[PDB]
């Protein structure tokens, strides 16, 4: 119900709970990325088991190419595997 | 010719996440 | 706290209300687009006046140059415009 | 030389959100 407004909100909250984990509070490495996945989504998205995982997906995500995707990059990636949630939460 | 088609390996899992990239 | 199992969830909620809309279900045109970021962002959004703003954002959108942005396309810019939301929703 | 500067409009603010674009 236009509630867009509580969902822009909750996708960066989450942000924050790893983002403010280690310095790179405005900023994210690949290794505090593999966090938010393996770590955050411990059973709603297939966990990574491999860093390598990580490295590919950073070629995807590091749009800067310094390794580090910022919080806005983090930002679309959420977008893109939502989407793949539309087809397994088929509302209907 | 040159290309490596890495079958098996469980890491495979990233590449069905790759239909989104696409 | 790992909430982002429901923020994927009511991204994709939104989009049904405007997307059912019209026969475009699985699809959206510049048309029903607009429908969305006017009548939807009443004030969570600057409301657009013209048409033309649209057609712009199509550039972007228009993925696929057809006119018509995909769910998939949609969802992508749902994550751009959420960014600006940080700036104003600074935690803190 | 040929650009449009278009300055004016309200349409401007268009451009506000472009700076996401970016
Ligand atoms: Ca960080
Ligand atoms: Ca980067
Ligand atoms: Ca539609
Ligand atoms: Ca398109």
């Amino acid at each position: 119900m236009s509630e867009l407004e509580k969902a822009m909100v909750a996708l960066i909250d989450v942000f924050h709970q790893y983002s403010g984990r280690e310095g790179d509070k405005h900023k994210l490495k690949k290794s505090e990325l593999k966090e938010l996945i393996n770590n955050e989504l411990s059973h709603f998205l297939e966990e990574i088991k491999e860093q390598e995982v990580v490295d590919k997906v950073m070629e995807t995500l590091d749009e800067d190419g310094d390794g580090e995707c910022d919080f806005q990059e983090f930002m679309a990636f959420v977008s893109m595997v939502t989407t793949a949630c539309h087809e397994f939460f088929e509302h209907e | 010719s040159h290309l490596k088609s890495k079958k098996g390996q469980s890491t495979s899992r990233h590449k069905k996440l790759m239909f989104k990239t696409e």
